[PDB]
DNA sequence: TGCGTTTAAGCGGTGCTAGAGCTGTCTACGACCAATTGAGCGGCCTCGGCACCGGGATTCTCCAGGGCGGCCGCGGATGCATTAATGC
DNA sequence: GCATTAATGCATCCGCGGCCGCCCTGGAGAATCCCGGTGCCGAGGCCGCTCAATTGGTCGTAGACAGCTCTAGCACCGCTTAAACGCAC
């Protein structure tokens, strides 16, 4: 017989496992292009240390959970499991802007 | 207090006014627009001060 | 047959009568006395003149106004218009605290 | 959620050059002090803008009477029970 | 004296009918807007003061100018897995 999980299960151990992970869940690569990307039509003919890439994406990740733990307690204020558009946009209108 | 200077400005509703030593002090702003011709004080030791 | 105003009626003409009024919504002397007696345990012997409660009653109630007003809008996003406990608790929490 | 696959980062390594980083030099260039006067400022007293209420025109909300398909009070039957004058 | 049988007081089970409440239309009344109307008071123009912004000179001093040094960013090359996408229930 095949042995397949109850739906959200799976769930629950890759937060397990997420959460004891400190490593980017960014690609070094587009990370990369999108920052030269902003660059090219930001100013023409720039350049980029090895540095000052590492804080970029390291500010992301802390900016994309917080704002995600507000999104999700504003779900679960909601009376429902699954995140929609209004739960982020108020969780960004709340935190300030 | 309204209701009373419903027809206060425009007509001669009233040849005379009746009014109290405490509630003057507190309607100064519409009692002082009407002109009068006599006004009297009853019990003046109470404004000697 | 007495006249009376469904419920609710009154409750937009009060909200239009307060928004284009900018005075201060709470009695002076509570107020201060509230002031003066929290004062106290820190330190005995105060000193409040006129002055230095006007402003303490003016960050109040412009915080308290801005507290209301993001309840509002997550009791909104609760699809619902009477506010209740948690709507402030997600309020405050959301908003930094 | 689970699977086949495919587009693709991670990785080991190179040659450089545009570019970051440390160093004399003088040359603009401001820090500091007599000296002044002139604009910023303390004080004052007034009239014009402002505060607050009046009179209606206007705008807004909110009341009740009237025509729509179902009703719960009643009366009688005519059976259940009682009852009194009479043959036995 | 006892059964008895027709006269009589209800017996309780429907038949019927008195019994309403909802939408749509009828205006009715409270609230608002808005400037006169006059009293109030403070904004500010004017008068007199005073102190620091400007002027010039003295004098020393930090930064642009190269000038040079060296250094890692990048564009490039090719292997090794490796998650992502489309699909399907």
């Amino acid at each position: 017989k095949p042995h397949r999980y109850k739906p959200g299960t799976v769930a629950l151990r890759e937060i397990r496992r997420f959460q004891k992970s400190t490593e980017l869940l960014i690609r070094k690569l587009p990370f990369q292009r999108l920052v030269r990307e902003i660059a090219q039509d930001f100013k023409t003919d720039l350049r980029f240390q090895s540095s000052a890439i590492g804080a970029l994406q390291e500010s992301v990740e802390a900016y994309l959970v917080s704002l995600f733990e507000d999104t999700n307690l504003a779900a679960i204020h909601a009376k429902r499991v699954t995140i929609q558009k209004k739960e982020i946009k108020l969780a960004r209108r709340l935190r300030g802007e | 207090r309204k209701e009373k200077r419903k027809g206060w400005n425009k007509p001669d509703a009233f040849h005379v006014c009746i009014v109290s030593y405490q509630l003057v002090v507190q309607d100064q702003h519409s009692f002082k627009r009407k002109r009068w011709q006599y006004m009297v004080l009853d019990e003046a030791h109470n404004i000697k001060n």
